[PDB]
């Protein structure tokens, strides 16, 4: 288990760690989060009590360094930093635990939710989507746009997701126009899987990271990406069987974890109805269809 | 975006554009089989591609052989239309390629867009106009060449005859759509109106009769009567 200490909490803020969250009052004696499970990426996120505008946060893996949070009163936010003095870091952390100023990552032992939401997500790939190579962690916020959204403006502050465009020369082979538009298997299997992502795990890793940015930050471009990557699969007649089985498990836990009240803005009616009831894979997502029909039958 | 009554005069500016109508591409007769089931038999079709400023009509005949052994023919027909339009554009010198293609049915937008990815600068647009181009097969010389074809074939026609010598494209298109609207509403009455006077002939190189200016006024008025008429006989007014 690992720890992300906080220098202090000068402004009232709701803090999230993965799918948990808690309120910290202005100048409360809060010195961070302990007992964080090793072996998974994590995200630590913030929404100020005053300006609920801009949710923002940091993807990190404790195996990659000692990280802490410190408020910056000039830039006005909680910043993640790395401590290079390993000795200094354990001394700090131990003192805050003895004084019990830290919240404990509150994992129930039956609960595989976070694993299931991040199974294929890897820090190395996050850092390629969020470009800032001098830090081992990655900042995301609500307003960051995606490379495809910019083609349609600050390139240093973008989400470099894989561009998927169904009416593109990359997606459509000359002479196969009808075949390739109506059945996206060439685009999925040859262009994306073999060509770009190399394997289904990297594909699923981007899909899950896109979902998580949409849910935790309300990042619209991430939502667009998550739905695109589902639709590409759902609209391909020929998909490896293990991929469909895993996709059903991925989506199940995503729909399970979604806040009931945010479904109206995070779920694309057309994509879901298409995927579940019209597409080639309409009968292949049994777990996902069951949870969608029992939780969001209005959407369908 | 879409073409409608507000931006109607854009059809007669000097940007090259083409209407595409796919209504008559996939045509069938429905009939009973010996066992008393129903079956279709395809007949020849055509793509209706028209430049509204000049009257140049590229009539691409769709021979029934193109359907042989194919499934989901109504869907295929939209893609086949798009493939043939795309081939046509590719065959034209650059300075003759259209800047916009306007499709009369919204179901052609995606098929045409995909077949024209090579031409990102050609705008594919729908229209809110309810154009009567489906009635093109009520023009005897067009129907004849379509039905006579034994293979795929592109026939070239000027759908305005020589009208542009005497009237503007805006007026020529208005006349054309009035005629086709009338043919669409009551083909018999419409054709009676056009041919009643045997001294006004259709020239061998024309589609419509050689009416004088005065006679076109009379004709145009009679087609308006027809369309109002059938609008009562249909809505009891
Ligand atoms: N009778 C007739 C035949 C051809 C032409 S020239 C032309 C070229 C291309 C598309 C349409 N018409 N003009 C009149």
């Amino acid at each position: 288990m690992n720890t992300v200490p906080f220098t202090s909490a000068p402004i009232e803020v709701t803090i999230g760690i993965d799918q948990y969250s808690f309120n910290v009052k202005e100048n409360q004696p809060f010195h961070g989060i302990k007992d964080i499970p090793i072996g998974h990426v994590h995200v630590i996120h913030f929404q100020h009590a005053d300006n609920s505008s801009m949710r923002y946060g940091y993807w990190f893996d404790c195996r990659m360094g000692n990280f802490y949070i410190q408020y910056d009163p000039k830039d006005g936010l909680y910043k993640m930093m790395e401590e290079r003095d390993g000795a200094k870091f354990e001394n700090i952390v131990h003192n805050f635990k003895e004084r019990q100023m830290m919240v404990s990552y509150p994992k129930i032992d039956e609960d595989d939710t976070w694993y299931n939401l991040t199974e294929f997500v890897q820090m190395d790939k996050i850092r390629k989507i969020v470009r800032k190579d001098e830090n081992q962690f990655s900042y995301v916020d609500s307003s960051m746009t995606t490379v495809q959204e910019n083609e349609l403006s600050d390139p240093a502050h973008s989400l470099n997701y894989t561009v998927i465009n169904f009416k593109s020369r990359e997606a459509i082979r000359p002479g196969h126009e009808m075949e390739d538009f109506l059945d996206k298997s060439y685009y999925l299997n040859t262009v994306m899987l073999q060509g770009i992502f190399k394997n289904s795990s990297n594909y699923f890793g981007e899909l899950q990271f896109a979902f998580l940015n949409a849910m935790f930050f309300g990042n619209y471009g991430s939502s667009l990406q998550w739905h695109a990557m589902i639709e590409l699969i759902c609209s391909s007649a020929t998909v490896p069987k293990h991929m469909l089985d895993k996709l059903d498990e991925i989506l199940y836990y995503q729909i399970k974890t979604l806040p009931e009240q945010y479904s109206d803005i995070l779920l694309n009616e057309r994509v879901w109805n298409i995927c579940l009831y019209s597409s080639f894979q309409k009968n292949s997502l049994h777990n996902t269809e069951k949870i969608m029909e029992n939780k969001y039958p209005e959407l369908l | 975006g879409a073409m409608n009554s507000s931006n109607y005069a854009e059809l007669f500016n000097n940007d090259i554009k083409l209407f595409v109508d796919d209504t008559n591409v996939y045509r069938v007769t429905v009939h009973k089989t010996f066992e008393g089931n129903v079956a279709t038999k395809a007949i020849n079709g055509c793509i209706f591609t028209l430049n509204p400023k000049t009257g140049h009509l590229f009539l691409k005949i769709i021979h029934t052989s193109v359907w042989a052994g194919q499934k989901r023919l109504s869907q295929l027909a939209k893609w086949k239309t798009a493939e043939e339009v795309s081939a046509l554009v590719r065959s034209l010198p650059k300075e003759e390629q259209p800047k916009q293609i306007i499709v009369t049915r919204k179901a052609m937008l995606d098929p045409l867009e995909v077949h024209m990815l090579d031409f990102p600068n050609i705008a594919i647009r729908p229209t809110e106009l309810r154009l009567p181009f489906s009635a093109a097969m009520s023009i005897d010389k067009l129907s004849d060449v379509v039905m006579k074809a034994t293979e795929p074939q592109m026939v070239l026609f000027n759908i305005y005859d020589d009208w542009l010598d005497r009237i503007s494209s805006y007026t020529a298109f208005s006349r054309l759509t009035l005629l086709l609207r009338a043919l669409k509403t009551n083909e018999e009455s419409a054709k009676m109106i056009l041919l009643s006077d045997p001294t006004i002939t259709i020239k061998s190189y024309h589609l419509w009769p050689s009416f004088t200016d005065e006679q076109w006024i009379t004709i145009e008025s009679q087609m308006r009567d027809l369309i109002l008429t059938e609008y009562g006989r249909k809505y009891n007014v």
